[PDB]
């Protein structure tokens, strides 16, 4: 329960799954990827109910998760996933994927209405080890973990929770980054011939709620909180 | 990947003008941020930053001035312009970069040396208000104004309060929202004195950029935002170089 300890967490996740930078900001790994090195483990403990996560290291995406002698694989798992993740458990399929319009459906909630912060994640392990109605504990999860690694914004918002000891769900300004992950990106890559802009507005919300349409990358909103950045070109 | 079209704010957030329209010879500038297709400046793959079909050329009447010219009528050197994180804009073949000698409106804008100014400091982007953050840095502690907005060290967050509010202008200067007018200075960095808030005179002292590796740089000395030791609540922040300490690392929460 430290923000060290948390710090130095996903500071091991951004530098782990990452190859040569582009404008500063690091890029996942391409197609390089051999399926024997496509898939990186995280583990998770809290009153000693651990999980393991089996996230894909191209694009940062949960392909399954271990829970002592059982395997969940979401539906998007390709085949080839099964054969060497955690075989030598009971495996098992999930009815959706690691899409939040899918674990949105699930849950019949979403990130705007999930509470985050250590009092989330520590109940969040639980229903995980337990069992079934877990598709919020992916919220308050992949949120937590991944959504934090490639955005300093989301981990200083997961940050200073731990810091003013409080709880609090995720705004407009983590959802619009959130969800424009896969955009920025491309529009970063796509934007060397015009020198630092895209070719659109990308809006992403400020803390007070503040539409921003972003043009360049001569901005801090990017700069600055980009961490991790997907593989796309142009 | 190809031809992308923005705009480029500067000094107290005014934007890079094109006189009137015209065409060939028209010099650029300071006009108040608007959407006038003669605001609008078409960055290339090629370098050259073309307005109304022409391109950004340098002139020398006898000193050096930004003006629009025929592509084809120029001489390349004169029409490749260079944009960096710093928040420059340089003529590689010329050495000399774009600068607003005063912040005024229909104010020329003229070509100067690299003095690494706050009056030579743009920002290519649509978005061109001032981006009003939360400047968060050493043991989660934020950047507030101590006494009367003329000295600042850390404080803890109050999450609301103006005083821990800053706004980030197109012309690289860190100011207060409160008051637009004084910004974060820096001092005779030669031996750690202290960084406080003076009128925005806009000396290459006043012009601070967010990197990527996490800190808050001044172009002009390539020195980063650090504090004295720990001391946060009471005491000041000085400009020391990379050493990489952890105490060294801000982050601008929106």
């Amino acid at each position: 329960s430290t923000d060290a300890s948390y710090n130095a967490d996903i500071k091991e996740e951004r530098d782990a799954a990452e190859g040569p930078m582009a404008h500063g900001i690091p890029a996942l790994n391409a197609g390089a990827l051999d399926e024997a090195r496509a898939y990186a483990t995280v583990d998770s403990a809290n009153t000693d109910e651990e999980v393991s996560v089996a996230v894909d290291v191209t694009n940062l995406a949960v392909v399954a998760y271990r829970a002592g002698s059982n395997s969940y694989f979401h539906a998007a798992a390709p085949g080839s996933s099964l054969s060497h993740l955690f075989s030598r458990s009971s495996q098992h399929t999930l009815g959706f994927d690691n899409t939040y319009g899918d674990m949105a459906q699930a849950a019949g909630s979403n990130r705007k209405a999930i509470p985050l912060g250590a009092a989330a994640l520590e109940s969040g392990i639980a229903s995980l080890n337990s069992k079934n109605p877990l598709a919020r504990t992916l919220m308050v999860i992949i949120q937590m973990l991944v959504e934090a690694a490639r955005f300093r914004y989301i981990q200083n918002n997961v940050d200073v929770s731990i810091e003013t000891q409080s709880a609090f769900a995720a705004d407009a300004a983590m959802i619009s980054l959130e969800n424009n992950w896969a955009n920025l990106s491309a529009l970063v890559q796509g934007s060397s011939g015009g020198q630092g802009t895209f070719a659109s507005s990308a809006t992403l919300q400020n803390a007070e709620d503040e539409p921003i349409i972003v043009d360049a990358v001569y901005h801090p909103t990017v700069a600055a909180v980009l961490a991790l950045m997907l593989r796309k070109a142009c | 990947c190809a031809a992308a079209t923005v705009r480029i704010a500067g000094r107290d957030g005014f934007c890079a003008d094109v006189n009137g329209e015209g065409q060939n010879g028209a010099a650029i500038i300071l006009k108040k941020c608007a959407e006038n297709d003669n605001q609008l400046w078409t960055l290339k793959r090629e370098a050259t930053i073309r307005s109304n079909g022409g391109c950004l050329t340098t002139a020398a009447a006898e000193q050096a001035k930004a003006g629009i010219y025929d592509c084809t009528q120029a001489t390349a050197e004169l029409s490749a312009w260079e944009i960096a994180d710093n928040g420059t804009i340089i003529n590689p073949a010329s050495s000399l970069v774009l600068s607003s000698g005063a912040a005024n409106s229909l104010l020329d804008l003229g070509v100067q040396t690299n003095s690494y100014a706050s009056a030579q400091g743009w920002r290519t982007g649509n978005e061109t208000s001032a981006s009003v953050t939360q400047i968060s840095g050493s043991a989660q502690l934020c950047m507030q104004a101590g006494n009367g907005p003329a000295n600042l060290w850390m404080s803890e967050c109050r999450a609301g309060k103006a005083e821990q509010q800053w706004a980030l202008l197109t012309d690289k200067s860190i100011r207060s929202e409160t008051n637009s007018d004084n910004c974060l200075t820096s001092a005779a960095d030669a031996g750690p004195k202290t960084i406080l808030l003076a009128l925005c005179s806009g000396p290459a002292s006043q012009r601070w950029v967010f990197d990527d590796d996490g800190s808050i740089l001044s172009l002009y000395d390539d020195k980063q935002m650090d504090s004295e030791g720990a001391a946060a609540a009471a005491k000041q922040i000085i400009l020391w170089w990379n050493a990489a300490e952890p105490n060294q690392i801000w982050l601008a929460l929106f």
